[PDB]
């Protein structure tokens, strides 16, 4: 099924990467920053445009054809809202293993519709669409996140907000503990990856040893992925979580600027994602600002506990 | 975006949807003739505003009623004429009520029964699918609560399309039988394939009614449409009734801005949604009461920052501005240009608490420096609602 490519999600130093909308304003800047970043930049498409070169690298028609001449691993998706619904069936249909969409806007219709492809296939990976990427610290970057604020390290993160997933990198970057993967699934209702995808590979994963969760008003992703928590990081060995649920002042029944930000028929408020979570054995941050310092004084606490009964 | 009912029933009625027949009235003349052309056994008028509870609404011409019933045109015109250019004031509106341009006057249909009947996209689903109970007439949420076991739903397979076992497992769960059930099964068949003609989010029937001459009939229908399908559906867009929103709300859509009027005096100036709902949050943590969302998104170009800094300095109510931006795919120096220049319009007389981080950070800090602006600093977020909050205490 979908979820055997989850792993596809842990970007490293050998993922090779091709941009979808290449030529485009946000493709080449982009595609620059991660060329001067050292990121496995290999070439990228734009249709009536393959065989130019562009910062040095090749340009395709197509994804298919871009993959057999470069290798690559995975895409990253620069394609306006009319059109990048296709360019996600296409790398799905090329077995691009993982497509990271950054584009905002695309019709809810059209995810359905990517949707009910990707679910029906299991070699590619969708992150997104409208989501920041994915990064692990100092060997692969695939997205917009902005530089300097980074540091590789022991925390898991997963974010329905890009913006956020900067302000919690840069609080666990300031007090010392860094990121092992940071994966921003986004803001729309319908996308590739939702959060117990992220908790599993964390969870699996010896480099992470605390998660933070970001999520916020809409939908029920986070009272799942609480669940998930409280059934199968619970025992001994579990990883500390940390969360911060955004929109506990957002009025009711109004989109909060992503369109998935919606508290709906009385459903989707943030006070009953953060009592579930609670409820789950997740610390939640009240504050958005203390995400950092919350889960360093997890980690102490977890230590003094572990020395106190479990020597 | 927002159709007032004499459009959404077009719309439905022009793609098969069974509607009570209407006209759309400017006058009370009209709404005469209209009454006139229907030759209904009885009329209904019907006062066309967004906001729900008409039929209890007052006019401040005296009326009582937004919604009234009679067999007699003169009535229609009499009951318009107290209608048309006056301000109807109902349980959902604001005191001074909402001003009535339009009147509709429709056949007056009978309903035998009341049911509910729903298409949306469905997150948890990952389609769209059906929504139906036979418990017609009473928020759906209000169902759920009460008897949840009387919602029935059908997930729809988006390239499938709505099957006829679904329509009529439908209809026969929301008591149609016989001959109805064919006929709701039906327009059931056509409101799923208006959802998806015209992106919509939701298209909800309540009621959805048998008439006693055996008629399925759409009564009243609420359509949300899909913000990111207006480029393929400008027609639908262009209807948008704008005219009881929040003004500083329309003003900033001029714009493509994403703003959103709340309860405060902080106003609250963000680039991202979930940063921007963090900054209300933080405000009201910290004991203040934000007064806006903004939400400036990854495309925002200079002049839609000046417009939006201007959205809160013309606000009286605001008494201090949170500007806080960690930038992206947003270059700081685009804020910190628009902001200048709008600042160079006023004489800035309220608190301004500025945090500023990530790309082009460096440049954004030079800017707002050279511009003499009164601006207090914060190191975090913590830091700048805790200035903002004690900016105004
Ligand atoms: C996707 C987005 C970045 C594109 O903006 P842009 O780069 O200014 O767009 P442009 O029109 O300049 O470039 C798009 C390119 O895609 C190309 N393109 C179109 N369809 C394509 C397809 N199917 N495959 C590949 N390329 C395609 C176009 O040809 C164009 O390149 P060209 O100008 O050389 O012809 C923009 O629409 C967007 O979504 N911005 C916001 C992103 C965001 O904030 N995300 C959320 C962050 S959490
Ligand atoms: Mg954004």
């Amino acid at each position: 099924s979908y979820t055997a490519s989850r792993q596809h999600l842990y970007v490293d130093k050998n993922t090779k990467i091709i941009c979808q909308g290449f030529t485009g304003k946000q493709g080449t800047f982009h595609s620059q920053q991660a060329l001067e970043y050292g990121t496995k930049l290999v070439g990228g498409t734009t249709p009536g445009k393959g065989g130019q070169t562009h910062l040095g690298l090749p340009v395709f028609n197509t994804v298919k054809e871009a993959k057999e001449q470069t290798g690559a691993t995975a895409s990253v998706i620069y394609v306006p809202p009319p059109f990048a619904a296709a360019a996600i069936n296409e790398a799905i249909e090329a077995e691009i293993p993982l497509v990271v969409c950054i584009t905002e806007g695309i019709p809810q219709q059209d995810m359905v519709r990517v949707k009910h492809k990707l679910l029906r296939q299991e070699k590619t990976r969708l992150i997104g669409p409208n989501c920041p990427g994915v990064i692990n610290p100092g060997e692969c970057k695939i997205g917009i996140m902005p530089g300097h604020i980074h540091k590789k390290g022991r925390i898991g993160i997963v974010s329905r907000s890009g913006t956020l997933t900067y302000e919690a990198v840069h609080q666990t970057t300031q007090v010392g503990l860094g990121q092992s993967l940071c994966v921003g699934i986004g803001g729309d209702p319908f996308n590739g990856t939702d959060f117990i995808d992220c908790l599993e590979i964390f969870l699996n994963d010896s480099a992470t040893e605390g998660i933070i969760l970001i999520g916020e008003i809409g939908g029920n992703a986070e009272e799942n992925a609480a669940e998930f928590l409280k059934q199968h990081n619970s025992g001994p060995n579990s990883k500390p979580v940390v969360s911060f649920i955004a929109g506990l002042t957002a009025p009711p029944g109004r989109r909060m600027g992503h369109a998935g930000a919606i508290i709906a028929g009385g459903k989707g408020g943030a006070k009953e994602k953060i009592s579930a979570l609670q409820s789950a054995g997740v610390v939640v941050s009240m504050s958005p600002a203390q995400l950092g310092t919350t889960i360093y004084k997890e980690f102490e606490k977890r230590k003094m506990l572990e020395n106190l009964y479990f020597q | 975006m927002n159709l007032q009912e004499y459009q959404s029933k077009k719309l439905m009625s022009d793609n098969g949807v069974r509607v009570q027949r209407f006209f759309v009235a400017d006058t009370a003349n009209e709404a005469l003739e209209a009454a006139k052309r229907l030759n209904a056994k009885e009329i209904v008028l019907k006062a066309q505003i967004l906001a729900g509870g008409r039929g209890k609404g007052v006019f401040n011409s005296g009326l009582k009623g937004g919604v009234h019933l009679t067999k007699d045109p003169n009535v229609v015109g009499q009951l318009a004429k107290q209608m048309i250019g006056y301000n109807l004031a109902t349980k959902q509106t604001p005191k001074e009520g909402v001003k009535v341009n339009k009147v509709m006057v429709a056949e007056a249909l009978d309903i035998s029964r009341e049911t509910y009947l729903a298409i949306l996209m469905d997150r948890s689903c990952n389609g769209p699918v059906l929504v139906g109970s036979p418990q017609g007439g009473v928020d759906i949420e209000e169902v759920a609560a009460s008897n949840p076991e009387l919602i029935f739903k059908e997930q729809i397979d988006i390239f499938e399309g709505i099957k006829d076992s679904q329509a009529q497992r439908m209809a026969e769960n929301l008591g149609f039988v016989g001959p109805l059930k064919s006929q709701a099964a039906d327009q059931i068949t056509k409101l799923y394939n208006l959802f998806l003609k015209i992106d919509a989010t939701q298209v909800e029937v309540n009621p959805f009614g048998e008439t006693p001459e055996g008629q399925v009939v759409c009564f009243d229908a609420k359509i949300n449409f899909d913000d990111n399908a207006e480029f393929r559906q400008k027609d639908i867009f262009a209807m948008d009734d704008k005219s009881e929103n929040e003004p500083i709300e329309n003003e900033a859509a001029k714009y493509d801005l994403k703003y959103i009027g709340l309860d405060g005096n902080i106003a609250c100036f963000v680039n991202g949604a979930g940063l921007a709902m963090a900054t209300c949050d933080i405000i009201f943590l910290n004991g203040g009461k934000p007064a806006n969302f903004l939400d400036l998104g990854g495309g925002v170009k200079e002049a839609q920052v000046y417009q939006a800094f201007k959205l809160l300095t013309a606000d009286p109510k605001v008494e201090a501005i949170l500007v806080n931006i960690f930038g992206g795919i947003v270059n700081c120096a685009i804020i910190a240009n628009g902001i200048t220049k709008a600042c160079r319009e006023l004489e800035l007389k309220v608190p301004l608490v500025v945090r500023l981080e990530g790309t082009n950070v460096q440049e954004a800090q030079k800017i707002l420096n050279n511009s003499g602006l009164p601006i207090t600093s914060a190191i975090d977020l913590e830091d700048a609602a805790k200035k903002a909050v004690a900016s105004v205490a």
